[PDB]
DNA sequence: AATCACCCGCACAGATTTTTTAAA
DNA sequence: TTTAAAAAATCTGTGCGGGT
DNA sequence: GATTTTATGCCTGATTCTGTTT
DNA sequence: AAACAGAATCAGGCATAA
């Protein structure tokens, strides 16, 4: 599973093999065809997940030294449009998630 | 299969024709009969046919 | 003179007449030979004409004219459409009519008009009408009382199981798939 | 491409797909698989049964 | 396809509904063109008990019948005082396929125009079946 | 396999064939009985069927089918149109 | 106004005219008078004549 | 009146078909022949038919 | 045919098939139709005829069998 | 000589209406 | 406390073969 | 079960060009 | 300098065929 964090704290879920497959010399495909992002909304961090179990938490580390902890079970089911997972301020971005 | 003269003189001449006039008697059973015989549901129609035409004819006592 | 009538009685009588006629004489097959009345009349007319499996072909118009002029009081286009279906290898498991000309294709093409084609009886169709002249079945009257038609055929083939049937009536319908002849014969022997 | 050797229909699949998936979708959405409801009714002694 | 008459008083006119084209032509040839009109029907008619209102409005046979009657339909402009003929006569064959058409027409008249039936404007014809001759 | 042919000879032969056939066998009457081939064939078929003047009537489809299937190798609608005209009191 | 007795067509004359002029105009302009060209050609010994 | 397989195998197969190819020989007689046979005037056509179908057939030696 | 018509837009180099075959019945009406088609081709498209693109088919008439 | 519209029962894919449920 | 998205639950065409 | 377009010859009524006159 | 007679062209209808 793939968890995508955008520039506004949005979270989306996806499978790895659903991504475009190409060769070494190929350019790629625009990710806008796969996620309903904004015109200037871009991913900044990806957290692979094997399966959901227990009630373990997800530690989120952003820029400017901000921390946050949330329960994983909130991300067990997601719609086409993601739900806000963190209230960011100004030009603060998630850089590390585990 | 009839010539026009025969058709006129047997059915359309007011001097020697016979007809029927349609009237309504109850107006509360007519709705039920029309709904049963001309409606979308099939099972009431099948039951009506089976009860009337099939079994009642075999025993006219 | 004018006499009154109630609407309920008229509705009931007319609809019961139509329903019973359609159920008993147009759309369902007999369990003994597996044929509808139109199939039986077509086969009987072809047998009377002398249209055998090892003789020359005859034009379809002649057969249709005989059928609708002596036995079947309906239109001719539907009779021709009925005759066409009994000769297509992708419709019947064992064909009953032998055709010469353009009779359509599995691709969806239509058959030619009846001024262009020719037909005769198939070899297996002679086993459906064996011993017909030795008083083995009953005969009934036509719509005028001038000719006579068989009531059922003295068949040697279990036609209903090996060819199937499909028809729509008032209040009921039928749908039977075709089978293989050797297996049915073995089952009958068992 | 049907000919005198028999029926033959050719369908070509892109490089960004799998043949099994499109075959299953064709089974589901077109008449490559149909249902047949059996209903055995016939006339016995002049009565439906 | 309507073959009208010459009388202008609706209380002295008749309208015939015939089953087919051949019978329609036969009736047109041998009528009294002073006060009799002919309207032929082709094929079997819609069942207005199993259909919806817009489907009934978009069918051409029913539309022509409604136009020829002249009363209007829809329970919003339906005025049974503007009927163009005071006698409606149904003429079909004497077989089992005429009974079906009679039932369909009766269903239409009873479900859509109750006042016409209540006032007694509908009739049914009785053609003969045999003919005998000895010299 | 492939054989050349001049256009003039083909045109001449084909048109003469069609014209002579139409002149001698479709559209002109014979001075002795006053009938065209189709009238003669229809009358002969009705005579063979036993369709006499003091017997019962017969369906038109039966007669048309016999004529088309034994004597006249053409379409069946024009044959019925021909038969119809021979029975109208305002035509003959 | 044709009926079983026979054919009958009625044409109404206006109040300010005589019938004869109208009748002659109808003869000259409508199909109340036609021409029939006679041309007797038949087959004799298999030849037209 | 022919079955499609018979039609193919007798007329449309390139390995069994026989055909004719159309050519023009004189190009000055063709125009006159076409004008006479397919034109509007009837008298030349009748004269041509008579000459080529009666005198050249019933009389010969 | 795909060549145009009118001698003002008629270009005989746009022909979509290089073989045109006429197939009719073996009776008199087939002969009449053949003459009409030949008239059309000769009067309206002479270059097609002059280049040998027109053919005539020849079907059989009888079939015999003994065993 | 091809094309056009209905009756009659049954099975199913696709389009509309109500009803619930997680996000601001 | 709204309020857009699932999600179920109803409707709606269509074709098979003898007839008008 | 209605309507729809061609061939083939002869006759007619309606419309469109062409030279003439007031 | 337009009218106006005379001539030429064009459709449509009739019974068997595709
Ligand atoms: C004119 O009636 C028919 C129609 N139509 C009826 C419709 C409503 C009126 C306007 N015409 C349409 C087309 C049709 F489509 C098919 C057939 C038809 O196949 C047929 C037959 O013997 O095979 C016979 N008939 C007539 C005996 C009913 C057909
Ligand atoms: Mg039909
Ligand atoms: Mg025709």
């Amino acid at each position: 599973h793939i968890l995508c964090f955008s520039s506004r704290g949005r979270v989306y879920s996806m499978k790895v093999y659903q991504l475009p497959e190409a060769t070494r010399g190929a350019r790629g495909r625009p990710i806008v065809n796969l996620l309903p992002l904004e015109q200037d909304e871009r991913i900044t961090a990806i957290l692979p997940v094997t399966e959901f179990e227990e009630g373990v938490k997800v530690f989120m580390a952003t820029a400017n030294g901000t921390v946050k902890k949330t329960v994983l079970t909130e991300f067990n089911r997601l719609r086409t449009a993601g739900k806000v997972a963190i209230k960011l301020v100004d030009g603060d971005e998630l850089i590390g998630v585990d | 299969e009839m010539n026009p003269e025969q058709l006129w003189e047997t059915t359309m001449d007011p001097e020697s024709r016979r007809m029927l006039r349609v009237t309504v008697k109850d107006a509360i059973a007519a709705d039920q009969l029309f709904t049963t015989l001309m409606g979308d549901a099939v099972e009431p129609r099948r039951a009506f046919i089976e009860e009337n035409a099939l079994k009642a004819a075999n025993i006219d006592i | 003179e004018i006499t009154p009538v109630n609407i309920e009685e008229e509705l009931k009588s007319s609809y019961l007449d139509y329903a019973m006629s359609v159920i008993v004489g147009r759309a369902l097959p007999d369990v003994r030979d597996g044929l509808k009345p139109v199939h039986r009349r077509v086969l009987y007319a072809m047998n009377v004409l002398g249209n055998d499996w090892n003789k020359a072909y005859k034009k379809s118009a002649r057969v249709v004219g005989d059928v609708i002029g002596k036995y079947h009081p309906h239109g001719d286009s539907a009779v021709y459409d009925t005759i066409v279906r009994m000769a297509q290898p992708f419709s019947l498991r064992y064909m009953l009519v032998d055709g010469q000309g353009n009779f359509g294709s599995i691709d969806g093409d239509s058959a030619a008009a009846m001024r262009y084609t020719e037909i005769r009886l198939a070899k297996i169709a002679h086993e459906l009408m064996a011993d017909l002249e030795k008083e083995t079945v009953d005969f009934v009257d036509n719509y005028d009382g001038t000719e006579k038609i068989p009531d059922v055929m003295p068949t040697k083939i279990p036609n209903l199981l090996v060819n199937g049937s499909s028809g729509i009536a008032v209040g009921m319908a039928t749908n039977i798939p075709p089978h293989n002849l050797t297996e049915v014969i073995n089952g009958c022997l068992a | 491409e049907s000919d005198k050797d028999g029926m033959r229909i050719v369908i070509e699949v892109k490089r960004d797909a799998v043949g099994e998936v499109v075959l299953n979708n064709l089974y589901s959405q077109t008449q490559l698989q149909v249902s047949f409801g059996i209903n055995m009714v016939a006339l016995h002694h002049g009565q439906p049964k | 396809k309507l073959a009208d008459c010459q009388e202008r008083d609706p209380a002295l006119s008749e309208l015939y509904l015939v089953e087919g084209d051949s019978a329609g032509g036969s009736a047109k040839q041998g009528r009294n063109r002073k006060n009799q009109a002919i309207l032929p029907l082709k094929g079997k008619i819609l069942n207005v008990e199993k259909a919806r209102f817009d489907k009934m409005l978009s069918s051409q046979e029913v539309a022509t019948l409604i136009t020829a009657l002249g009363c209007g339909i829809g329970r919003d402009e339906y005025n049974p005082d503007k009927l163009r003929y005071h006698s409606i006569i149904i003429m079909t064959d004497a077989d089992v396929d005429g009974s079906h058409i009679r039932t369909l027409l009766l269903t239409f008249f009873y479900r859509q125009m109750p006042e016409i039936v209540e006032r007694g404007h509908v009739y049914i014809a009785q053609p003969p079946l045999y003919k005998v001759k000895k010299g």
